[PDB]
């Protein structure tokens, strides 16, 4: 019995920090069981109770125990023969037989003798020494122990027999369930966490019950490992049988606990048996809590009607629990707290937790006390902090049991428990951490409330320090708000708690009334309460709960007296509520808002308040189509307070709407005046949507430039920061006839922001020079060139050191140009892509298709030019010196020999494709031999010398969008190493710029042969940058973390631009090519198979049917490109479950936004080479989207068979739950956000597509004369109407169903995929 | 499977539904692999009532604590298994739990069922509402006012 | 040379004025505040030793001025705040104190606007701080997060970085045999070698675990080498006349053609660095230093036999350009680990923070030179090896490295090479040394250099004197005179441009 009683002492000896004791105890422990792997694994899984180890990471002892079985006397060695350093004499073995047969002093002999003695000393080294030292290092290091166990247990498992494996798995299943592990719960890592991670790697797999997996995930910080294991089990079982039921139950519970609302919603949409459940989930997922509540009620009525016929199976009970839980949640979001408190107090069906959450909000403190007692007897551990906080609530606010002394300790306990809960959450912060991040504010506000109530005690009441503390806490509460992504329940918590304390202040300073005879303290409490009510109503309105907001705002009338500011804000919020309602209802809500405005007793309100009221009245009358009265209202509003930006903006919108139809120029001038007067402030984010209208209106200008004259007149007083984002559009206008009057505007912007203007103007000027040289193939400079030169001259005069530094930087960029090998390789790849496009155009006639004249001229240019201010002359001299190379001459000669178009059979397209592939492979072999980096000192003396003393130069792209503050990152260094990387199917130089903050910013120097395409790509990037702020401002988009990833691109010349690199980024084709290289197959094989099958079918005198294309895609998927390539890549790349989960979720949401943009904005197709995947974060960016303008008609087409890339490898990686839930929900949320009328996305689209249409006209149809104003306006309106049509179609969400689901089904559908270009890779 | 020998071997406020009791018994039997009397078969497999509480709460009508689950098992299921819980579960035919959900749906349905003078201030400002000024004139008035304010400041 | 005391002097001065009652000193101090905070921010942004960075962060956060005066300079304080939250326990407490002061005293919109550049890193530090084992630190962090309100959970544009594995190949591993199972397993060593190197690097490690780490590293190094060399075969190979008569191939080795290191090569470099560190640790020196010297001899012999003699590898053969085949790489690579990984470890030791490691690097270079001189017959023939071109490029690369200590290691390497190797070789490589030393002088301009610039100047003067010193009448061979004239031309060309 003594040895049984001393087990904790023995386990203390095993984990002792003193190595001698630990060694003796292990020696006793090692001999206690046989030297066999299976028996020792059985010991650690069944015989050793690990509870007495305590918080020790007892996996260390498992490692020590199992390694002891290894043979110790064997000489140390490895299977990694390719990594071993070879022998000195190994050169003999590598040599041929002739040299070996031919091969067959004192200092050297002594050296070789001493070395032989050394090598003999090493040959004596045994594996046991490494094993023992390894075990000791595992004792000292927990990270090493965890890694070694995760690596080692699968390997031990593999060398077991099948019988041993089955027995060990059957014993492992209860081991994970053992109570002894409960002490590990707060260990970081848990030993059981590491054990479960090791098991997941085992092949064959070890089955674990879904409920056990969920318990381990929530208990031992195994959240995402358990989630991914349950997902895998679900997909293996085909997503019903009780096993599938329990798998989906555990997976849904994990999604709910992880606050993964979209994943849970998708799972239940597939799982649910009642269509009302899916409809309610779709409604609730997007904030339609009233409709979701109605749907849950209809579902409950249907279920009750079915219960009268027969009982309910236990398979449907999770759906009923879902209905109850989400109906309660919807009631919480709809501010129905009284009904919930009543519902929780229902006899026989009491819910003390619901009452405890609800009763305090409606001042039912008796129910709060009862619920607190019931919860305290039996409470979940995660809810402990909330119980302490509610006990503090009762201690402060209960009418009889006020105890303010307990609040400090209750706050400390709540904070400690919340921190404890935080450490049990995943290390990557996500939606699961939001409740605790809200709890932080809740707890500190509990403490601040305790301070206020201590101030209101009769001893402290009226004292100066108490008043000062009260005022300080009230102001701090006023400024400290939650965010729009927060559920309305959290806003309710914060505001109702604050309301209790504001009412306490009011009661205290109204009852006493001895001090403060002017009632300023009571007025302070009343004003705070009214402001909190108005803020709550405003947040309800912003989240779409307009009826809830109107109900909340109606509680202001309960207060006897309110300050006029709060009454003004209440009326303003009501008016905005009616405007929002009229957006979908129409005339009646406008009439109600007009009635509210008319009932307003203006006489108390100030001039600014009256002006705002009349502006709201003008908006309402404009929606009613009472144009004359609306104009009266706007005029009176602006005359009342001529600074009110909103009055000017709304009057401008009204006048622009009239101008677009009637087209009298004076209305255009009035609209431009209004818009420009609205922009006369530094808040650039507000004014951005107005300057877009101003720029769009210039398309309606006459031959006399009336609108440009108005812009020139009124634009004075508009700070240049407003124009920073527009600068591309400003330059587009500058090239036109209106540039004469807009020169002053651009000159002022260049004066204040020289770096922002300089590179665009430099690029535009050099583009104009190139176009002029092409036109007259010295020439007098055109008017746009003169204007650009004037702007640059003014900038050189005002900022000579800055512009001299920028010019020096750009002049250095010439050395970054690629060598001739890389240029010829790039041109071969581009020509191959063009040949593929032609081949798909000529798919009808494979084996008969001929090359187009464009491809003929391209190859002729390649063979004619085979790849080959002082910096430019020296570069030309270096280029000439390279031509001397005889190898280059031989390659040029044989290249010209292969690409001679006079030989028979060379004009065929597919023979050209094969020749291109051969030569691409040859040059890829030759390119790999080139140096991978070069030092800036070798050629770029200015960059190496450059420092902050040279000029205050900002890192490129800082002015693409005006940063809200002047915290611009300036350039401190150019790092001496420039790297050469293969990206975008071109050889690119990566420049590293060190910033004054010390961070290293990577930039790629890129060479583009085509100017217009680069401008179009930058145009799309600018549109994406402009759209991003809208996503930041709406719920449903902010809570899903939706944002476009737009890398900084700055053009420094027509051919060269600086891009903002992520060195951890790969393209999807690069992943595919890596998989093919590992598999040994060529990556272009599927395209060859596709065209060979087409030729085979066509040779039989028939066209390929849809079934033939389906069969081709099926063959490619079965043989060459399996569905699981991307998934297997992700599994290898992110072995940590949390990293895999985060990457996959970010990938899903970014792909949702990219596909939405591709479909709604009629962009060109997303090739897998365009899709850049950031391994370090999961963010996706596209290099590069362009508008799909039809060259023959200038209107948008984008009528491809699929709406976006949802190709089978992507679908497999996302999983069906990821496609259904987060992808669809993110697309719907983005569509609904961009369709909001207040954002005015149509104006930004008009001002971007105006530049796009001008570019198309210059490219196809053509002081050069501007294109016809009517043609430009019509084309832009048609393109914007098409975009907004697709946008509104996706935004429509009537009935809980969205066209986005059909769009996703079409994208995934194999029928549509098989009809795509093979170069698109419809299998990848 | 026989575990290897070690050096330490000595050589309730809401009523419980039958579905909850059945989940409790099945959790203890299947997951913990313990016998009726919770006698330890393998030293490493000590009873874990937190896991059982998690299992029970997956289908329970109210949160059951681990202590409550242990007390219920020891004080009801052991004496009952020594009609058995399986027999009662089979005979109930999910009627009681269905009626529970019917009652909840009825309570939720009950809760759901239980649910001029304006010209005077313009005339004081000097605004002729019935004769709108175009934006050009209002901008001119703003400029004149700003110029007069600047002159007064100077 | 030793700037630490100037910063301790600044800390003492700040702690003096920090008494608050010294208003006259506050007023006098305010004009200093912009330039001081700018300089301190630039210092803390740089690469320094841990104690130096801690001092810079503390100086940034404890400037003895009222917060109202900091308002225009608040953006300078954000990066030190993030550094403090990621620093030691005292630094984390100080950063939390400064952040709580800013939250309590400033308006939320203004403070949020200034946090926005750091904000991703600041919020990640705050979230991590919740997991800090100190209850005071975690509680203060939770209080600060609650005071931020909704700003704590606002979407980060710069998302959290994920640990991604870029390499498909498994790392090096040891073979363990389980006789009972009649099977063998591979036990992976990369993490073990990293842990051993961390143990040998840290000063807090117990001598027992330092010895264990040394044993792990030694056993791994023995396992990853062939050991198949035979005394008689080795002597027969190295005594071949080609090693002393045939012209050494004029082949250049450059890391510019090296792809990214394989896991095997990285683990080799770490293990060799740990071996050198054991050779310098006093308790491990008696066993590590002989082993390290003999292992350097082994690697040098492998390199010599591959690079020249009767059986030189095809990539070293005459007329061969630098290529990836000289290095262990995933795609083309060398057959087995290349012996050049020894030079990378020597460079790591030279560039290491603790300069005492430079001595073992010089010992290693001396051993390489002596073995090459014995095998090839002369010092002049020894320096013609491509391995010495790799040595020059890898050691001068440290001068380009950002840290002052890496630069200083490069300078010390240049000084050792110019002192030991023959004059003809020093003249051939004089321009590379000149460029490296000039870059050392240029890049540390305006930064805290712990004598690196002075050492670079002395090294440059000594190099110029040695190469420019006119040859005696007995030493005036045609080759040395021509080499000296060419080197003098190139060096004077470079110097005149710097004027
Ligand atoms: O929710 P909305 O009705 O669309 O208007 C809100 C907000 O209004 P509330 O504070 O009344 O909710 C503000 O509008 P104004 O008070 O300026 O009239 C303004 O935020 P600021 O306080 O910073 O001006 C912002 O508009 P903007 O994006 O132009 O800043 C914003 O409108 P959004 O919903 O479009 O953001």
């Amino acid at each position: 019995e003594l040895t049984a009683k001393l087990e904790p002492a023995f386990l203390s000896g095993l984990r002792c920090a003193q190595p001698l004791i630990r060694a003796k105890f292990f020696e006793v422990f090692d001999n206690s069981m046989k030297r066999r792997v299976y028996e020792r694994l059985l010991y650690v899984t069944c015989s050793q109770n690990w509870e007495a180890m305590g918080n020790h990471f007892w996996i260390k002892q498992c490692i020590e125990l199992l390694l002891a079985v290894c043979e110790k006397s064997t000489p140390i060695g490895t299977s990694c023969q390719g990594a071993m350093l070879p022998s000195i004499t190994n050169v003999i073995n590598l040599a041929d037989s002739h040299d070996r047969a031919a091969f067959a002093g004192n200092q050297l002999h002594m050296l070789t003798n001493r070395h032989d003695k050394f090598l003999d000393t090493l040959r004596e080294v045994k594996t046991g020494a490494l094993l023992s030292a390894f075990v000791q290092l595992c004792h000292i290091s927990t990270t090493l122990a965890e890694k070694t166990w995760v690596q080692l247990f699968p390997r031990l498992w593999k060398i077991l027999s099948d019988r041993q494996q089955h027995a060990l798995a059957g014993e492992i299943s209860p081991f994970l369930c053992s109570g002894s592990h409960q002490v590990q719960r707060d260990c970081q890592p848990s030993a059981l966490n590491c054990f479960v991670e090791a098991m997941s790697q085992c092949v064959p797999p070890i089955p674990i019950r879904p409920c056990v997996l969920k318990y381990l995930g929530k208990t031992h910080n195994l959240w995402f490992r358990s989630t991914l294991m349950l997902e895998h089990q679900a997909f293996e079982k085909g997503l019903i049988t009780p096993p599938q039921q329990e798998i989906l139950d555990s997976l849904a519970e994990l999604y709910s606990l992880l606050q993964e609302e979209d994943m849970w919603a998708g799972l239940w949409q597939k799982r649910c048996k009642y269509s009302e459940t899916a409809t309610a989930i779709a409604y609730e997922q997007h904030g339609f809590f009233e409709q979701a509540q109605e749907s849950y009620e209809k579902a409950m009525d249907k279920a009750k009607k079915e219960h009268e016929r027969s009982n309910a199976s236990p398979a449907i009970f999770p759906e009923y629990q879902l209905w109850e839980d989400h109906w309660i949640r919807c009631s919480k979001e709809l501010n129905q707290w009284e009904a919930l408190t009543e519902y929780g107090q229902s006899k026989g069906h009491i819910n003390p937790y619901l009452v405890l959450e609800c009763a305090w909000r409606v001042s039912n403190w008796t129910a709060m006390k009862e619920a607190l007692v019931q919860v305290e007897v039996s409470c979940p551990k995660e809810m402990a902090w909330k119980v302490n906080m509610y006990r503090g609530y009762l201690a402060i606010c209960h009418p009889e049991e006020q105890q303010l002394s307990f609040i400090e300790r209750l706050v400390e306990m709540a904070s400690s428990l919340a921190i404890r809960e935080w450490r049990r959450l995943p290390h990557v912060v996500s939606h699961v951490h939001t409740p605790l991040l809200q709890a932080a504010q809740q707890i500190i506000e509990l403490q601040e409330a305790a301070q206020i109530n201590a101030g209101l005690q009769p001893t402290n009441l009226g004292r100066n320090n108490s008043l000062h503390d009260m005022k300080t806490v009230v102001k701090t509460w006023r400024n400290r708000l939650p965010i729009v992504s927060d559920d309305l329940s959290h806003w309710s918590s914060i505001f109702m708690w604050r309301q209790h304390h504001y009412q306490a202040i009011v009661t205290a300073y109204e009852n006493s009334s001895q001090h403060d005879p002017s009632s300023n303290n009571a007025m302070l409490g009343v004003h705070a309460s009214a402001s909190a009510i108005i803020q709550y109503g405003k947040i309800a309105r912003k989240q779409g709960l307009v009826n809830v907001a109107l109900d909340i705002l109606s509680r202001i009338h309960t207060i006897p007296t309110v300050p006029i500011v709060d009454c003004f804000q209440k009326i303003r919020q009501q008016v905005k509520c009616y405007l929002q309602l009229a957006g979908v209802m129409g005339k009646n809500e406008c009439m109600q808002g007009l009635e509210v405005i008319e009932s307003t007793n203006l006489k108390y309100f100030t001039k600014e308040m009256t002006a705002e009221f009349y502006a709201l009245k003008g908006m309402f009358l404009a929606q009613i189509n009472k144009s004359e009265e609306a104009n009266k209202a706007f005029s009176a509003a602006v005359q009342m307070h001529d600074v009110l930006v909103k009055a000017w903006a709304m009057w401008g919108d009204y006048l622009e709407n009239i101008f677009v139809k009637e087209r009298q120029l004076h209305l255009g001038v009035s609209a431009i005046t209004c818009y420009l007067h609205a922009c006369r402030h530094q808040n650039e984010s507000k004014s951005r949507k107005y300057l877009a209208k101003v720029l769009w209106l210039l398309s309606f200008d006459d031959d006399k430039n009336t609108l440009a004259d108005a812009v020139d007149k009124y634009c004075i007083g508009v700070p240049p920061i407003q124009w920073l984002a527009w600068i591309p559009q400003l330059l587009t206008c500058l090239v036109g006839s209106e540039g004469k009057l807009l020169l002053n505007l651009i000159s002022q912007v260049g004066r204040v922001y020289p770096q922002a203007v300089y590179f665009p103007i430099r690029t535009l000027y050099l583009t104009l020079k190139i176009e002029q040289r092409e036109r007259y193939k010295p020439i007098r400079a055109t008017a746009p060139m003169w204007r650009c030169s004037r702007i640059m001259h003014m900038q050189r005069e005002l900022h000579p050191t800055l512009l001299s530094s920028l010019e020096g930087i750009v002049d250095q960029m010439v050395w970054f140009r690629e060598n001739w090998h890389e240029e010829v390789l790039r041109q071969l790849q581009q020509g191959l892509a063009k040949c593929y496009s032609v081949a798909f155009e000529k798919s009808g006639a494979v084996s008969d298709a001929k090359i187009t004249p464009h491809t003929l001229n391209f190859v002729k240019k390649l063979v004619s030019t085979f790849g080959v201010s002082a910096a430019s002359e020296s570069l030309a001299r270096r280029a000439q010196a390279t031509a001397q190379d005889p190898v280059f001459q031989k390659l040029k000669g044989q290249f010209t020999t292969d690409f001679d178009f006079s030989v028979p059979g060379s004009m065929k397209l597919h023979n050209l494709i094969s020749k291109l592939k051969k030569w691409i492979k040859i040059l890829e072999a030759k390119t790999k031999q080139l140096p991978k980096f070069f030092l800036i000192e070798e050629k770029c003396r200015f960059l190496s010398n450059f420092s902050a003393q040279t000029a205050e130069v900002e890192i490129p792209g800082e002015f693409l969008m005006p940063k809200p503050t002047h915290y611009y990152i300036k350039i401190a260094r150019f790092m001496p190493r420039v790297e050469i990387v293969q990206k975008h199917n071109t050889a690119a130089r990566r420049l590293y710029i060190r910033g004054h903050n010390g961070k290293i910013y990577p930039y790629l120097v890129m060479n583009d042969a085509c100017l217009t395409e680069s401008r179009r790509e930058e145009r799309v990037l600018q549109l994406l940058r402009l759209l991003n702020p809208c996503l930041e401002k709406r719920k449903e988009t902010t809570k899903r973390h939706l944002f476009f990833t737009v890398p900084r691109v700055v053009a420094v010349s027509p051919q060269m631009r600086l891009v903002e690199d992520n060195p951890s980024s790969l393209s999807l084709v690069e992943i595919y090519k890596q998989r093919c290289a590992k598999k040994g197959i060529e990556h272009d094989n599927p395209i060859s198979r596709y065209y060979d099958r087409l030729a085979t079918v066509q040779a039989r005198g028939t066209q390929a049917s849809h079934q033939v294309l389906r069969d081709i895609l099926k063959e490619v998927q079965s043989n060459m490109v399996p569905r699981s390539m991307l998934k297997e890549w992700a599994l290898h790349t992110f072995p940590n479950a949390t990293d895999y989960w985060t990457f996959r979720k970010m990938f899903t949401i970014q792909l949702a936004l990219i596909g939405f943009a591709e479909f709604v904005l009629h962009l060109n197709r997303l090739n897998p080479e365009m899709l850049q995947i950031a391994q370090d974060t999961g963010k996706l960016n596209v290099a590069y989207f362009r508008f799909d303008i039809n060259d023959a008609t200038g209107d948008l087409d984008a009528n491809r068979p699929v709406p976006f890339r949802l190709t089978p490898n992507i679908s497999e990686f996302l999983t069906t739950i990821g496609v259904s839930g987060p992808l669809t929900a993110s697309m719907i949320a983005v569509a609904r956000c961009f369709a909001q009328p207040n954002f005015k996305v149509d104006g930004i689209l008009k001002t971007v597509l105006r530049d796009e249409i001008i570019a198309w006209h210059k490219k196809t149809q053509e002081q050069p004369e501007n294109m016809d104003s009517q043609q430009l306006v019509s084309l832009v309106q048609k393109a914007v109407t098409a975009i907004m049509t697709r946008l509104h179609n996706l935004a429509q969400f009537e009935g809980g169903e969205s066209k986005v689901n059909t769009l996703v089904a079409a994208a995934n559908s194999l029928d549509n995929l098989c009809r795509m270009d093979p170069a698109w890779h419809p299998w990848l | 499977v026989v575990p290897p020998r070690s050096l330490f071997d000595r050589a309730d406020n809401p009523e419980w539904l039958i579905s909850e009791d059945w989940a409790l018994l099945q959790a203890v039997k299947q997951l913990l692999e313990l016998p009726l009397n919770l006698t330890i078969v393998s030293p490493a497999h000590t009873p874990n009532w937190d896991l059982v509480s998690d299992v029970v709460n997956s289908c329970s009508r109210i949160y059951r604590s681990s202590k409550q689950c242990r007390n219920r098992y020891e004080n009801v299921i052991i004496p009952r298994e020594e009609l058995r819980t399986s027999q009662i579960y089979a005979q109930d035919e999910n009627a009681t739990h269905t009626q529970l959900y019917t009652s909840h749906f009825d309570l939720m349905k009950m809760t759901a069922g239980k649910r001029p003078k304006h010209a005077s201030v313009l005339a004081e400002s000097g605004i002729n509402y019935d004769k709108p000024l175009p934006p050009i004139q209002v901008a001119s008035l703003r400029a004149e006012r700003i110029a007069k304010e600047k002159k007064a400041l100077a | 040379k030793e700037p630490y005391n100037y910063f301790l002097l600044l800390r003492a001065l700040f702690r003096s004025i920090g008494g608050g009652s010294h208003d006259l000193l506050y007023q006098e101090f305010l004009p200093l505040l912009p330039n001081l905070l700018q300089g301190l921010n630039m210092l803390q942004s740089g690469l320094h030793k841990q104690h130096m960075k801690d001092l810079f962060v503390e100086l940034c956060l404890t400037v003895p001025v009222r917060l109202s005066s900091l308002l225009p300079y608040l953006p300078m304080l954000m990066d030190p705040l993030v550094s403090a939250l990621n620093g030691s326990q005292t630094l984390v407490s100080q950063g939390l104190r400064t952040l709580e002061l800013c939250v309590d005293n400033l308006q939320p919109d203004f403070l949020y606007d200034h946090i926005q550049p750091v904000r991703a890193e600041l919020m990640q530090a705050l979230w991590r701080t919740l997991r800090n084992p100190a209850d005071s630190i975690s509680h203060v962090a939770y209080r600060v997060l609650g005071k931020f309100g909704g700003s704590n959970r606002k979407m980060l544009k710069e998302s959290q970085k994920l640990h991604y594995v870029v390499t498909e190949v498994q790392g090096p591993s040891i073979t363990v045999e389980f006789s009972d199972c009649k099977a063998s397993l591979q036990l992976p060593m990369e993490k073990a070698i990293e842990t051993a190197l961390d143990c040998l690097k840290s000063a807090n490690t117990e001598p027992y675990y330092r010895r264990q780490a040394w044993e792990v590293i030694k056993c791994f190094l023995v396992a990853m080498m062939s050991l198949e060399d035979n005394k008689h075969a080795l002597y027969q190979l190295l005594a071949h006349p080609n090693f002393t008569e045939k012209t050494i191939p004029n082949v250049i080795i450059s890391h510019r053609y090296k792809a990214q290191d394989t896991p095997a090569r990285k683990t080799f470099e770490q293990a060799l660095t740990g071996a050198f560190m054991s050779a310098v640790i006093k308790d491990l020196r008696p066993s590590a230093l002989p082993f390290v010297a003999s292992l350097i001899r082994h690697y040098t012999m492998v390199a010599v036999a591959q690079q020249c003699g009767p059986f030189l590898l095809p990539c070293y053969q005459v007329g061969s350009q630098p290529s990836t085949a000289m290095f262990h790489s995933e795609e083309n690579g060398s057959k087995g680990m290349d012996p050049l990984v020894l030079i990378d470890a020597i460079a790591i030791c030279m560039a290491y923070e603790e300069k005492e490691l430079c001595k073992i690097g010089e010992v290693a270079l001396a051993v390489i030179f002596d073995v090459a001189s014995i095998i090839l017959g002369s010092k002049e023939r020894a320096c013609q090896l491509p391995l010495f071109s790799y040595i020059v490029e890898r050691l001068c690369a440290c001068c380009y490295e950002q840290a002052w200590y890496a630069k200083l290691g490069g300078v010390v390497s240049i000084k050792f090479l110019m002192e030991r190797l023959p004059l003809t070789w020093v003249l051939q490589n004089q321009q590379t040394f000149l460029k490296a030393l000039l870059f050392v002088m240029m890049d540390l301009t305006g930064e805290v250099s712990n004598g690196a610039v002075a050492m670079a100047k002395t090294t440059l003067e000594q190099l110029l004197m040695r190469c420019a010193t006119p040859l005696k009448d007995e030493e005036r061979a045609e080759e040395i005179v021509a080499a000296q004239e060419k080197s003098f031309h190139h060096v004077t060309h470079d110097l005149v441009r710097e004027v």
